[PDB]
């Protein structure tokens, strides 16, 4: 399953750098572009909904690295009215990489791969065909290219 | 209730997002 490889790349790598706040070194044409893409729009909607995220993660009430399964069945509850857009995508994304963050704060051992497991599940089982007809992440790229 | 207004604060952020760079 390569869109499914590719997507959990994409996301663990994001996920990892936010939360433990370094780059790692280790196909990647348009997941290099898409990382980028997701550093740059990513830290956009973090920086400007701070209050809005935090006040989710008190309401999400997150208890370890492994209790993915609210934030599962709200990203489920975001698609179910129909409309599937790559602004949503980032923002759960993004949302993602705050949790994490916040599991680094309360251990500093945590692997984030479950919470990244989670998002791609969602994304990528829910959305497979959605994502297969725009090439995948290119659509991704394309829509937050900036000149 | 509580996974119902993180849905919906999501959702309206990721529509913002999308109208935005949808210019
Ligand atoms: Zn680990
Ligand atoms: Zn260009
Ligand atoms: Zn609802
Ligand atoms: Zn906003």
């Amino acid at each position: 399953d390569e869109l499914y490889r590719q997507s959990l790349e994409i996301i663990s790598r994001y996920l990892r750098e936010q939360a433990t706040g370094a780059k790692d070194t280790k196909s990647g044409a348009t997941s290099r572009k898409a990382l980028e893409t997701l550093r740059r729009v990513g830290d956009g909607v973090q920086r400007n909904h701070e209050t809005a995220f935090q006040g989710m993660l008190r309401k999400l009430d997150i208890k370890n690295e492994d209790d993915v399964k609210s934030l599962s069945r709200v990203m489920i509850h975001v698609f179910s009215d129909g409309v599937t857009n790559w602004g949503r995508i980032v923002t759960l994304i993004s949302f993602g990489a705050f949790v994490a963050k916040h599991l680094k704060t309360i251990n500093q051992e945590s692997c984030i791969e479950p919470l990244a497991e989670s998002i791609t599940d969602v994304l990528v089982r829910t959305k497979r065909d959605w994502l297969v007809k725009q090439r995948g992440w290119d659509g991704f790229v394309e829509f937050f290219h900036v000149e | 209730r509580p996974e119902i207004w993180i849905a919906q604060e999501l959702r309206r952020i990721g529509d913002e997002f999308n109208a935005y760079y949808a210019r």
